[PDB]
This record gives structure tokens, C-alpha cells and sequence, in this order.
């Protein structure tokens, strides 16, 4: 059903690869690894961060308000 | 059997002298072939394929044709 042999037919597509002992496990791990994640990190940034920046606000709005509310009132004891 | 008929002689020659520089003789041949035993065997075999990188060319249907990787980790034996 699902095995290597019949899953899709795919033509003319040559593939080169190497052995894991012949190559580096770390290529330019910082040296193209740290402006690759720059890259992701703006890509993304726009569309993930503003919905939590959203929440932190609401977050800091309810404790201040809810503070604010115990607070003891002078107009009350007023007279 | 190889060397039946005047040109596989030649060709047996001519290749030898390229690359040995001497013809080697038969007798030679089955000397080299007699000092061969099952520990020589498992040495040489030992040497050249036991947990050693292989070149693999496919062609075709090779979907099948197991990952780098799997076949890497077949060159060598857990139990061994």
C-alpha cells in the first residue's frame, strides 16, 4: 500500500549526495546558520509577535486595573 | 580460460606489461591463488568492506533503492 517502490512516479530527476563520513556535521554552522535565522526571524516576526504584544498589554492593563480597584476610595469615606 | 586464443594472449600482454611491466605466468597465478586459504579470505574482505563507505550509482525505478544511510549501516554488522 504505502512503501518504497509505488508511492508516486517521478522521472528524469538525478539526486547527489556523500557519505556522512566524508562531510562536516557542522558546515558553516554560524557563518550561514546565524544570517539564516536573521532572515526566518524577520520573516516571521511581523506575524507572530503582534498578537502576543496585544496580550501583554491587556495583561498589564488588568493588573494595574485590578489594583487600582482595591485602592481605597476618599470620596467614599468622605463626610 | 580467458587466455584461449591468440588475441585474448595478446590482450593479456599488452595489459600486463602496462600495468604489472611483466607478464605474470600461470604458475605464478596459481601459486598466488593456492596461498589463499578462508583466514586470507576473511582478512583481505575485512580490509576493503567491513564498515566502509560505498559509491552507489542507480538507474530506473530506484524508489526503492534504500537510503544512503541504510546502506552505510548494512556495510557493518551489530552482532560482528
Amino acid at each position: 500500500g504505502r512503501e518504497f517502490g509505488h508511492l508516486t512516479r517521478m522521472r528524469h530527476v538525478i539526486t547527489y549526495s556523500l557519505s556522512p563520513f566524508e562531510q562536516r556535521a557542522f558546515p558553516h554552522y554560524f557563518t550561514k546558520g546565524i544570517p539564516n535565522v536573521l532572515r526566518r526571524t524577520r520573516a516571521c516576526i511581523l506575524r507572530v509577535a503582534p498578537p502576543f504584544v496585544v496580550f501583554y498589554l491587556v495583561y498589564t492593563w488588568g493588573t494595574q486595573e485590578f489594583e487600582k480597584s482595591k485602592r481605597k476610595n476618599p470620596a467614599a469615606y468622605e463626610n | 580460460s580467458h587466455l584461449d586464443g591468440t588475441t585474448p594472449v595478446c590482450e593479456d600482454i599488452g595489459r600486463s606489461l602496462l600495468t604489472y611491466g611483466r607478464r605474470i605466468p600461470l604458475a605464478e597465478w596459481e601459486s598466488r591463488i593456492a596461498e589463499v586459504d578462508a583466514s586470507v579470505v576473511r582478512e583481505v574482505c575485512s580490509k576493503y568492506f567491513y564498515d566502509q563507505c560505498p559509491a552507489v550509482a542507480g538507474l530506473g525505478p530506484i524508489e526503492q533503492l534504500p537510503d544512503y544511510n541504510r546502506i552505510r549501516s548494512g556495510m557493518f554488522w551489530l552482532r560482528f
